[PDB]
């Protein structure tokens, strides 16, 4: 009979200290808050990665008898029982705001015991297990070994009661053989996308004939069904089973076969964000260098519109970008339009740095810079000492490096400002370079939304666009992210959190969550999964449009309403989830001892249920 | 941002008047930015900063290889090989050529054949200590002087 | 003020390629910042910057004017 109040708190992924996946990045920022609330209590345990671990745990002794509390201790006792048996590990901090406590299993350690367990697998779970995927063989040694730790620690420690969360499929294998040796933790299994989801939205449809797949199938068209039944045994076996958002419970529900008991949403530390003219200038120069000799717009009258994150051509909505850009290019000139909107697309690519030709015109605008500089403070000096010795200011010196300046600045009859910054490592076959030639988006002067590819990471250092990516995005007008698959979409939240609006979708799992919380607050939700591929597609040229003429007052407002909507996403909102989650899994696992301390039988069919 | 954040608590603590000043918080991050700095076991730094379209071949990395002077501790004299014209908006080297001359102690200018050699002529009209040499143009006009 | 001025409109004229470049507006300040530098006739530049508190009596003021610097 053990304590719930006071609980133990273990959260098992493969990301643990090693930027793998996104979920590192969900791990290591919600450190801070769950450290806040457990303190030493709580470990991440995961694969040790003998590559980079060095760079990011503060390696500790954890034999000293300081190195734990002594109600702590079972742990203690429980980590030498298997280095005993031959298992090697790493204990220490994890080097992230909140300094986690970290327990880190040598896979290599291990391996012997691999076969013993491909095969205990497959007889407790029917579980396949080719030895030729390296990838699952990784995630049964991590499985067998996690649950094996969790034994012991069950056992050696009886004063606590025991929580411990697993992040996707690749940490889910210690979770059947919980359930089925029944160790006395209470489990939870989070899926932060499924892998028939991924892979069928890979080829060009999804959330409408989904629930109607032959997903045993499906999985074996892929080659994937040993994986695909390593994530449904996970989620099944699980004490309470979720998702990182709404969408995602709804592709999981029917390719898992288990309905989530709730939604465990992705906040973020918002204080590690948080100037818009400030940074805009930045883009200005840049803006100018690259349409030097044919800079033909006012920069007071231009909007920047950006998309940003991993090259993934369809599941972006790359595509339903450049597109209804083209569309945007028609409907301004018809409208004969006063305005001009300079679209970035920040994904990176194969290249091989910078083009040449944008080298030139950052560089000869550098120079008229200097120029201009250097002549205006020389007015200076002589309309002063006019003034002060009382009783064309141009010398021709000064007209003469002013001409050169001027003149190298004049670009090639006939030639366009480039749609790209880089080298392309594969101009041919560029999923976006070849979608904004079909569309003939190609930056002459008729054009009225511009278009700069850039395929290559933001750093403050570069040549071309000097700005780190948190800087870019202030300084711009309106993010777009008309994403197709997306568990949850990190880029268009923290865009929101800089306080810039943002245009995301409903499928994406950030768009679904946002969704209900309309577009007065600077988010405007592209609808995919109801209208079709056309009419979504006019939908974001609407939203784009209305953009485009928002007044000084009617842009300024809306810019200061999404930057308020900001402390909605901190993890000391979302946070409350995880919360909602544990509990449920208490109240699971100890039906009993769960009313003595609530004063009732609450309810446990889902999360919100219970509170 | 360390720092700072000391100052500001070193004057509030003053100007209010009437040890570890670096709080947990600040020796995570510390810590971390010390270890990203370790490079993995028997690493040496380059000779070299840039890819080489043509590494096996080149006369310059062919010549400091086989003089074998790699950088490794014991080594006095260090070697950098920088096979680009600078310029101030660069990620390694942020200087313009006039800007990185004047930062140097000494330009070595060993020519076989120049004419003039522009290089180490304006080299020191920028005050820079210089080795030329008397078969080169500006060598033998500064011998006569 | 007025040479920043005119730096952004040699600037902007040359960025976009394809003779009094103070305007009138900028004339009139100048104008004022000049005169009021103008001194009552026949005023010298002070030979000391501070009120004395003994003007007459003062060795160095006195030293001064006795040799009529
Ligand atoms: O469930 C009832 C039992 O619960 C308690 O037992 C403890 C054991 O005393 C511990 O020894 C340990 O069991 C571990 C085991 O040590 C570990 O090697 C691993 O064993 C796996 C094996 O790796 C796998 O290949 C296959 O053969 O299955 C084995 C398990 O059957 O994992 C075990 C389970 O964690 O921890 C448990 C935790 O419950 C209680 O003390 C017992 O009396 C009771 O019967
Ligand atoms: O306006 C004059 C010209 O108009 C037409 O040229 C168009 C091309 O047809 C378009 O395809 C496009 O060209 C792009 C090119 O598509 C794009 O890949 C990129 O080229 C980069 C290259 O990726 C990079 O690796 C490196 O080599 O630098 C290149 C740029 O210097 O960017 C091009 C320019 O936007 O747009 C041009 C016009 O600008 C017509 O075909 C031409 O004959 C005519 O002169």
């Amino acid at each position: 009979s053990r304590d719930l109040q006071n609980h133990l708190l273990f959260e098992t992924a493969t990301e643990v200290a090693n930027r793998v996946g996104g979920i590192y990045s969900v791990l290591k920022s919600k450190a801070p808050i769950t450290v806040a609330q457990y303190k030493d209590h709580y470990h991440l345990i995961g694969p040790l990665n003998k590559a980079t671990y060095q760079n990011e745990v503060d390696i500790l002794d954890w034999k000293k008898p300081e190195a734990f509390s002594d109600e702590m201790r079972p742990v203690q006792h429980a980590l030498q029982t298997m280095e005993s048996r031959g298992v090697h590990f790493v204990y220490g901090r994890w080097l992230i705001e909140g300094a986690p406590k970290v327990i880190l299993f040598d896979l290599d350690s291990v391996r012997g015991y691999s076969n013993e367990w491909k095969g205990d697998l497959w007889s407790l779970v029917g579980i396949p297990s080719p030895e030729n995927d390296f990838e699952t063989n990784d995630a049964i040694l991590l499985g067998y070994t996690v649950a094996w730790f969790l034994g012991e620690v069950a056992h050696l420690d009886s004063q606590h009661a025991i929580v411990a969360h697993f992040h996707e499929w690749l940490a889910g294998v210690a979770l059947p053989l919980c359930r089925k040796r029944r160790i006395d933790v209470v489990t939870i299994f989070t899926t932060h996308a499924t892998l028939l989801g991924r892979y069928l939205c890979a080829s060009g449809d999804f959330y409408n004939c989904l629930e109607s797949v032959d997903v045993d199938h499906e999985a074996g068209r892929f080659g994937i069904y040993h994986r695909y039944c390593i994530e449904r045994a996970a989620a099944h076996s699980a004490d309470v089973f979720t998702t990182v958002s709404q969408i995602t419970a709804f592709e999981a529900e029917h390719l898992l076969k288990r309905k989530p008991d709730g939604i465990l949403p992705n906040g973020l530390n918002v204080i590690k964000f948080q100037l818009h003219a400030l940074k805009k200038e930045k883009i200005n120069d840049f803006v100018r260098g690259h349409f030097h000799g044919c800079f033909d717009f006012d920069l007071d009258n231009t909007l920047y519109f950006f998309i940003a994150g991993r090259y993934e051509y369809k599941n972006k909505g790359a595509d339903m970008f450049i597109e209804a850009l083209a569309r945007l290019n028609y409907r301004l000139k018809v409208s004969g339009s006063k305005k001009t909107v300079v679209a970035f697309i920040v994904m990176p690519a194969k290249n091989n740095s910078f083009t040449v030709e944008a080298l030139k015109g950052q560089a000869e605008v550098r120079a008229l810079e200097n120029t201009v500089h250097e002549v205006t403070t020389s007015i200076g000096k002589r309309i002063f000492d006019h003034a002060i010795r009382y009783p064309e200011l141009l010398k021709s010196s000064d007209k003469v490096m002013l001409k050169r300046r001027i003149l190298a600045l004049r670009r090639p009859e006939g030639q366009l400002p480039p749609i790209v910054t880089h080298n392309m490592v594969d101009d041919a076959n560029d999923l976006i370079l070849n979608k904004i030639r079909q569309v003939q988006l190609f930056n002459s002067p008729s054009d009225r939304v511009k278009m700069i590819f850039h395929p290559e990471f933001l750093n403050a250092n570069n040549p071309i666009l000097g700005l780190d990516y948190d800087e870019f995005v202030r300084g711009c007008h309106l993010g777009v992210f008309p994403s197709y698959y997306e568990p949850w979409g990190y880029t268009p939240a923290e865009c929101t959190v800089m306080g810039v609006p943002s245009i995301t979708t409903n499928v994406s799992g950030f768009g679904s969550y946002m969704e209900d919380l309309a577009k007065d607050y600077g988010i405007y939700i592209v609808d995919r999964r109801f209208k079709a591929p056309d009419e979504s597609v006019e939908q974001l040229v609407d939203y784009m449009e209305e953009f485009v003429k928002k007044t000084a007052a009617q842009a300024i407002n809306q810019r200061n309403r999404t930057e308020r909507l900001s402390d909605l996403l901190d993890w000391k909102r979302m946070g409350l989830e995880y919360v909602k989650a544990r509990q449920l899994a208490l109240r699971r696992g100890y039906p009993d001892q769960f009313r003595e301390l609530v004063g009732e039988e609450l309810n446990d069919s889902n999360m919100d249920a219970l509170a | 941002e360390v720092t700072t954040s000391i100052g500001k608590r070193i004057f509030d603590h003053a100007i209010r008047y009437p040890g570890e000043l670096l709080k947990s918080s600040d020796k995570v991050m510390l810590k971390r930015r010390i270890l990203a700095l370790r490079r993995p076991e028997g690493q040496l730094p380059p000779i070299v900063t840039h890819n080489m379209v043509d590494d096996a071949n080149d006369l310059i990395l062919n010549k400091i290889r086989q003089v074998q002077l790699f950088n490794s501790p014991s080594d006095r004299v260090k070697m950098i090989f920088h096979p680009e014209f600078l310029n101030a908006n660069n990620p390694i080297l942020g200087l313009d050529y006039d800007e990185f001359v004047r930062g140097c102690h000494l330009g070595v200018f060993p020519s076989y054949y120049e004419p003039w050699g522009y290089t180490p002529a304006e080299c020191t009209v920028m005050g820079v200590p210089s080795i030329t040499t008397n078969v080169s143009g500006f060598g033998s006009y500064m011998e006569d002087l």
